[PDB]
């Protein structure tokens, strides 16, 4: 009855080679915003 | 764990998966005998 | 009050204290009051800082010449520390009042122990010397870390703590043991 | 404190002790003394009270950098009896040649 | 092959860190 | 995004319905920041060209 | 984070649940170089590792240091759970 | 045969040998690091580890449904585990577990059949028995799946048995395929143009292609080698997207 | 009720800017016309 | 082994050299409180009395310039005690405060629980007046991160 | 972002719990549980026990346990 | 009122709704607690 | 001797603990 | 340990500033 | 500083001296 | 005269061996 | 070292010497 932390979300102020994918991927450890 | 849905009174052992009631007691099969409770 | 020993334990994983209290016919008041530990990130000139390593009072192991003699074997893995990369300072203070006969200068309640490991210091050496074993010439850190060493000899047996500990982060910080 | 009373009273008096034997001590030097009686002044009067432990250990280890800058300053000697080896005066007294079921045994 | 006060003091040091007293059982 | 595919074609004709459909342009509606071919230039270099 | 431990050099740090059969659940939090190691510290070094038969471990989730600071991992084991 | 066996353990079977520090410790015969990729195996097992000793129905239900809570939806919650024989017979029991707590309902023979009834010249009304739960349907749309795949049970790489019989890797549960992607979460990458260099060097005779006489001798032994190599790895674009289930007799 | 919205800047991020750090075991161009809108 | 393999599809690739896939995540998100301060700059603490008590300005101490000039952020409790931000953020040192005050209505001020470390606030909205109305508000974007193997 | 913390705490009426959060002094671990833990609501629930830092060079040992009893409840 | 219908032989707690059966003591669900049998 | 606000603090503290 | 009498004089100007008169009530 | 507590005992008798 | 690890690892074990 | 019997005779009969 309880979570681990998955993913965490920072600033960018707190900071070639071959692609696998072209697109992006969007993780499923991640929460996604809702319209 | 092991789920005993009825109960049989009878003076003899009815089945190992009832619980048996005599007069003044209620026992039931573990560890392979029949042990009473309180 | 004095040490009797004072060392880390060659398993690297005891802090060994052993106190005593002076034999003298005008300490027999003197008793033990407890053991204070601090590292080189909280320590302070005036008396052991607050929010100490490792607080020990004396009269809860006991139930009066057992409060003379003080023996302890720290776990440093449950200090939360380094055993290679911390210098503890141990200590110690006497509740009691010596006798009116004592010679000036020795009613002195509070005494201090500094605490290193020495594996690192050791395998450093072996390192220099197994460079020295080939071509002959002494590297020129050998003979650094030799005078530093002396360095911090000096600034702890003149009481000059600080410095120590600015000299041993900056230069014996980073050891392997 | 009551030795950095003693540090500059030291500390000034060697520096007109230079300014009789000489006619000149280096400006350079000369900031570290007023550095050093500024402290002096300040940790003993009434701005000592805004003072914390962290505060205390910065100060101090501020003030050590003055330590051998200068002849005027020097490093302070204090009353120690210490060391980073330690000797090991406990003594051996084995009981009955017994040995304990798998250590030696003293008394 | 001798054995100076000196070396048994290193044999106590050594035999010390090993054993303990009656009321460390 | 984050969930579509092309909709299976090898469907009879009833089965390709209103929303079969509708599948196929919004998936259509994804790849547009695409266009690779094998025998074509990039848009960047032809628009560098024009 | 190259410390000196067993699997490839780092620490590694491990969520568990169990339950203490006949006794009931828990919540244990340990540093392991295996998962099998994990188990075997709640059976030497847990609270019932002398009558360690009993310890039915029915989880073990590692948990991976942040870069900044938060909330890393959480277990509760509520009464009416048990 | 040799070469298929060869390069199925590396693209299945991975362990990168770089370091925390960023480099390479084993070298080859000439000189240089041999640099080791990941496998199938590893880049599976980086995001969603879980590890157990007895397994639970309650923690694989609560966890299916912690990572695809709002994100899936309702129709897209099939999660088709990849198992043993062995693993869907603790995945039997532990279902067996699940509905006998559920003592509201009560599970007659009219509709679960354990008893169904045969023909035979023993009886005049001879019965038979046999069940097996296959399928868990969580709350709010997560089903939950059994495929036995023949490769968990092979005991021939497998080595560590189970304590409750057959090879410890059985037992391990995994997703593969949590939702759709729009792209292929898990590929097998190979190199464009990376044909198998087939190549022989040989001496008077070359007892493969079978050819007598030979106009360019590499040395003047009988012999002939085949040297051939394939450079090859995999990728896992999103193992957040894969739930795995190992035990951890198999120590991680 | 009336609301307002501006963005000092074209296809390129500004000042504004989140990073999203998922945590696995081992560890373009903004369209300013769309997010705008 | 093998028809498990062939379960899984083919990409082809120009090197053998590394290779690299780009994760991204969404651009909401909300921002914890650091501290928050009075009328006149002291902090307040949780046995304090209400802070915005008559529509009196008050500050936000954020870690992150995240908010703007004119938008309506709200706490723990959404929409029951509505900030509207004023002025940009004052940046003390990393840290970004604003000038708030209270939005919907609320004449009794926000109690004093509600403003401490560790609660979240996230974007509502940027209101502005029917006549004579300047410029509010800002637009946010988020940033990939990378993933990584080689053959 | 310095160091990690391992909790033992004890919700009041419903059962026991364990945590870890990573926070510069264990004050401010306190601080990322009460503030980011699923009592959120229920905040002053959390009565903290123990905190204690995890010190590496063992790497082989349990930072925290904590059972509950059929005895307790 | 609450009428039970199973008997459970487990070492762990059952389900609220069926009555605990454990070497020899008996316990069954009442108001939030497991109420023993003696 | 040198007082920090800390000694302080204990000094009163512990006074009116005996008060 | 020893306190001199200015030690004595700093406690007391700390003290002074928690404490009020009577009339101040 | 740990302020044993005859040093308490001590600041006590001062002040109460004056008292 | 100079002793090593082993030498006092010797001489405890004779010792122990003997009590 | 190779330690001979009467060296241990000699440890032993030195440290049974504070007995």
């Amino acid at each position: 009855a309880g979570k681990l932390g998955k993913f965490q979300m920072l600033g960018f102020q707190h900071w070639a080679p071959q692609k696998a994918t072209n697109l992006m991927v969007q993780l499923l450890a991640f929460y996604r915003g809702k319209s | 764990m092991k789920t005993l849905r009825t109960l049989k009174i009878s003076p003899n052992a009815p089945d190992i998966n009832s619980v048996w009631l005599y007069k003044g007691t209620m026992k039931y099969f573990n560890n392979g005998e029949w042990e009473t409770i309180g | 009050m004095h040490f009797n020993e004072l060392r880390i334990s060659q398993d690297n994983r005891f802090l060994i204290i052993d106190v005593s209290v002076d034999n003298q016919d005008y300490f027999e008041d003197v008793l033990l009051d407890s053991i204070v530990i601090d590292t080189q990130d909280t320590f302070v000139m005036n008396g052991p800082s607050d929010n100490p390593l490792y607080i020990y009072n004396v009269e809860d192991a006991y139930d009066t010449q057992q409060m003379k003699n003080v023996r302890l074997e720290l776990n440093i893995q449950d200090l939360k520390v380094s055993p290679c990369s911390t210098m503890f300072f141990v200590y110690v203070k006497s509740k009691g009042t010596p006798s009116t006969d004592t010679p000036c200068g020795f009613d002195k309640d509070q005494i201090l122990g500094t605490v290193i490991n020495l594996q690192p210091i050791y395998k450093q050496t072996l390192k220099y010397l197994k460079e020295v074993e080939c071509d002959c010439n002494i590297p020129k850190g050998f003979i650094d870390m030799i005078l530093k060493l002396k360095a911090i000899e000096l600034c702890v047996r003149t009481g000059n703590y600080p410095q120590a500990i600015k000299y041993w982060n900056k230069f014996f910080i980073k050891n392997n043991c | 404190m009551d030795k950095m009373l003693e540090i500059s009273e030291e500390a000034i008096t060697r520096y007109f002790t230079t300014l009789s034997q000489f006619g000149y001590k280096k400006y350079s030097d000369v900031d570290k003394i007023i550095v050093l009686f500024f402290m002096e002044e300040m940790l003993a009067g009434e701005m000592s009270y805004y003072v914390t432990q962290d505060d205390y250990r910065n100060i101090v280890n501020a003030l050590y950098c003055l330590a051998g800058s200068t002849c005027m300053i020097d490093f302070p000697m204090f009353e120690s009896y210490d060391t980073l080896v330690h000797s090991n005066n406990r003594t051996f007294v084995p009981r009955i040649t017994e040995d304990s079921i798998l250590r030696s045994t003293e008394d | 092959m001798f054995f100076t006060q000196e070396d048994y003091r290193k044999i106590e040091k050594w035999l010390l860190a090993n054993s303990r007293k009656d009321t460390d059982f | 995004a984050d969930f579509l595919n092309f909709p299976r074609q090898m469907l009879p004709f009833s089965k390709k319905t209103k929303q079969w459909r509708k599948d196929c342009l919004l998936w259509a509606n994804q790849k547009t920041f695409f266009n690779y071919s094998l025998v074509r230039k990039s848009v960047i270099h032809k628009k560098i060209n024009y | 984070v190259d410390v000196g431990c067993a699997p490839d050099g780092a620490m590694q740090l491990w969520v568990m649940e169990y339950e203490v059969t006949g006794i009931g659940k828990g919540c244990a939090m340990c540093k392991a170089i295996n998962p099998q190691q994990a188990e075997m510290l709640l059976k030497s070094n847990g609270i019932y590792n002398g009558s360690s038969y009993l310890y039915k471990v029915t989880r073990i989730e590692q948990v991976i240091v942040p870069p900044c600071n938060g909330l890393m991992a959480e277990q509760v084991v509520t009464y009416k759970d048990v | 045969l040799q070469f298929d066996e060869y390069k199925n353990n590396a693209m299945a079977w991975g362990t990168s040998n770089r370091n925390l520090n960023g480099e390479y410790m084993n070298f080859g015969k000439s000189g240089n690091a041999i640099k080791t990729g990941a496998g199938i195996f590893e880049q599976t097992e980086v995001a969603n580890t879980m590890y157990y000793n007895t397994f639970s129905l309650k923690l694989l239900e609560d966890a299916l449904y912690e990572l695809s809570a709002s994100k899936l939806a309702m129709d897209d919650r099939l999660f088709v585990i990849k198992t043993g024989e062995r693993g869907a017979i603790q995945f039997h029991k532990e279902v067996l577990k699940t509905v006998s707590g559920w003592t509201t309902f009560v599970l007659d023979n009219n509709s679960t059949r354990v008893v169904e009834k045969v023909q035979s010249r023993l009886h005049s009304n001879a019965l038979s028995a046999g069940f097996q739960f296959v399928e868990y349907k969580a709350p709010n749309g997560v089903r939950v799946r059994l495929d036995v795949d023949p490769f968990y049970d092979d005991p021939v790489r497998n080595k560590i048995l189970h304590p409750m019989g057959g090879v410890a890797f059985s037992y391990r549960y995994d997703i593969w395929y949590i939702g759709t992607m729009d792209q292929p979460n898990i590929f097998k990458c190979k190199i464009k143009g990376d044909n198998e260099y087939r190549g022989y060097q040989w001496g008077i005779r070359n007892p493969f292609t079978g050819q007598k006489g030979n106009p360019y001798m590499s040395f003047d032994e009988d012999s002939a080698v085949i040297h051939r190599m394939a450079t090859l790895g995999v990728c896992v674009l999103d193992p957040t997207r894969t739930m795995s289930l190992i035990p951890a007799i198999l120590q991680g | 009720t009336t609301i307002r919205i501006q963005h000092k800047v074209g296809n390129k991020l500004n000042k504004k800017l989140a990073m999203g750090i998922p945590m696995v075991r081992n560890l373009w161009m903004h369209y300013v016309d769309w997010e705008v809108e | 082994l093998d028809t498990f393999l062939n379960s899984f599809p083919t990409r082809e690739f120009e090197d053998d050299n590394e290779y690299y896939w780009d994760v991204i995540g969404s651009s909401r998100r909300n921002i914890p409180l650091v501290e928050a301060r009075d009328e006149n700059g002291v902090v307040v603490a949780a046995n304090a009395a209400n802070v915005g008590v008559g529509t009196s300005p008050f500050y936000l101490v954020f870690p992150e310039d995240w908010f703007a000039d004119g938008e309506v952020i709200v706490g723990n409790l959404n929409q029951v005690y509505p900030f509207r931000i004023l002025g940009d953020a004052r940046m003390e040192g990393t840290n970004a405060v604003y000038k708030v005050e209270l939005m919907g209505g609320n004449t009794q001020g926000v109690p004093a629980e509600r403003l401490q470390q560790g609660e979240r606030f996230s974007i509502e909205f940027a209101p502005v007046e029917k006549e004579l109305s300047r410029k509010v508000g800002d637009v946010r974007f988020t940033s990939p991160v990378s993933m990584r193997n080689e053959w």
